[PDB]
């Protein structure tokens, strides 16, 4: 490897709009790139409670 | 972030080779009932941290569909087909959401991946198995703990 | 803004009936080569002026496709099909961009229209002929003069 | 009519992102709703010159 | 048989110009719930009579969908978009079956038209309004009287 | 036109299979090509009564 | 014939459970350039032999497309997603043909599988990896030796 | 299994039409159902040589 470490932190911010509903979600997590695994804690900063299935957003984090 | 995927030595790892500069992806999520979403993530890195700037837009979801009515349970595990289209790494997937009642809600994914730095070698046709899960969440999903495990491979028979 | 469409007396005009409060629309533009756009407009009114807050996002356009290569000439005239889906006025259109070379580039439009206020009767199945044109523009299209003519009708035999 | 006049003015602002390219476009026009016609002058405020066909945006104004 | 369509002098009539030799058309009918059909018709002419050898194949219609449950009332009138694709005259249509409850069921048509004779002059982008209806039918539709009215045009403003 | 007459006769035979259900339909009709109008009497010969919506077949006659 | 697929003990093998009575399947093949195929196969069994009655129809393939111009090399291996839709076992696949030139040509597969004898237990969501290849063939492909290897599984993590 | 044998023989006949071209193909092969493997020798009886890519038909055998 090198540039990428076996253990990485993850910083994230998602802003969006679904069927007219605006929202902002912050994310903080960690992962193991060479093991192909990651986890993150997400928090809806704006737009909560989301009026749609949270699942549609998951693969975008 | 496809960087989080176990790539075997015999398959070119476009994502890990994209750093430190990074890469970005765009995706179209076409659901079977007309609902359509578009998303993009610009991924950079510094030190031991990946920075993600994400945008997500969805339209035309039926008022009484499983999405607006919150009737989904999870995405089923999947296998993403990775290949090059007109010089751009692309991933097509047959995705499916498990719904209450035990029926599935289909969504077709197409993600394009682009390295920031030029010259990053493109890989040949291959696969990436996925499994994303919401480990836990609070009542109104204002707080969610997500997790994903991904492994690349060459399919049968190898 | 479908407000700008000549509606006959025998067809309910959802858009003109949506004011003074206004309405919003969302649209998915699915191009035949994988490019996909999502657009939305929140339309309001004050005095004799319509105010439009628009957002437009697109992904997966091929690097060498007619869009990124600026090879389009114009949209061909079209006929939008209006109908109700799950209580929401919807418009589906078979759109096509004429390209240099005498060829066309197809795009499927689906627009959902929603009045801001209650009390607006949903129309029955009908059609809206369209013709949009760029009347003039400078070299880089930093300045463009646009035009559109639309007429609602009931198709044949009417 | 009543609420809508035979001659209406149009104010517009579009913001978006296509294939990674950000842009902002302002619009000022006029139209005759009962005649089904409208025209507008557009000016790219940010992101110019656009690296993609202007035609994809036109129906969104 | 698009031969039965009123074509104006300013639009090339590919179909009437295909006889006495004849032509054939192929079509794909993609319904919104996964149902997919394909059909073809080899049209010939002997004297003042057109002969039609038609084949229609459909698969994957949902057991409880409107097709297998016979819940359709009619096709709504439509506007077909005619244009040339890779040298072949093609027609794309946003079709819709009216269902009970005043709801609609969408189907996307793509028909390719080919004269038996090579070189028949191809028309430019244009439209054909359609209106097909079952004028009468017995209980189980074993005997049906059909009717269609079609008119070609150049769309707005013409 | 000449080649095509103002009044034409129409003969037809359709064969197919939908969701596994086989069928054969005969057709006899007339039409006015330059008026863009036609009519036809259909007779299901095999597979009747059809277990699916007859409407899906109409544009194929 | 999905009977030829290695099924693990933990996954219901709908196909092997459909015999000796047998089963049938229907499939729609939607290629990215408009070409569309619909096929079906009635499978029965007597003794140590499987009998197949197959029909294959295709339409709208572009004249100069890879199909009509015979520029395909092979199908890439794939992973079929098996699930139940309206009481019927369904398989959706993201398929791809490698073409001369190293580019790929996409095709979307949807197959519905139905046992002849009612009462056959439906399986839960699962996957079937495939790899089909033409081992040999004469110049005009009038004679072709075909081979396939298929393995069912539960995806990640198991 | 009982019903299905470790080694099975396969017989097949395909009839179709692609872009107007008719064809008939006979098939004779063998396979191991529990090993998920099969093979077959195909022979075009009518319509040969096919004017389209043989690959589109392969998964239908």
């Amino acid at each position: 490897g090198g540039a990428i470490k076996p253990d990485m932190k993850i910083n994230l911010r998602m802003e969006g709009n679904v069927n007219g509903h605006h929202f902002v979600i912050d994310g903080d997590g960690t992962g193991k790139p060479f093991e192909g695994k990651q986890s993150m804690d997400l928090e809806v900063k704006e737009g909560g409670p989301l009026p749609f299935a949270f699942d549609i957003l998951t693969t975008a984090f | 972030n496809r960087v989080f995927a176990e790539y075997p030595d015999h398959i070119q790892d476009y994502f890990k080779q994209s750093f430190p500069k990074g890469y970005s992806w765009e995706r179209s999520l076409t659901f079977e009932d007309g609902g359509i979403c578009i998303a993009r993530n610009d991924i950079t890195m510094e030190g031991d941290t990946f920075y993600n700037k994400v945008r997500f837009h969805g339209v035309n979801f039926p008022a009484n569909g499983p999405v607006m009515q919150k009737k989904t349970l999870k995405w089923e595990p999947s296998t993403e087909k990775m290949y090059v289209r007109d010089g751009v790494l692309t991933g097509d997937i047959t995705m499916a959401l498990l719904l209450e009642g035990n029926a599935h809600y289909r969504c077709d994914f197409r993600t394009t991946y682009k390295a920031k730095e030029k010259g990053v070698k493109l890989p040949g046709y291959h696969f990436v198995d996925h499994c994303i899960e919401i480990l836990s969440h609070d009542k109104d999903y204002n707080k969610v703990k997500l997790y994903e495990h991904a492994v690349a491979h060459s399919g049968l028979p190898d």
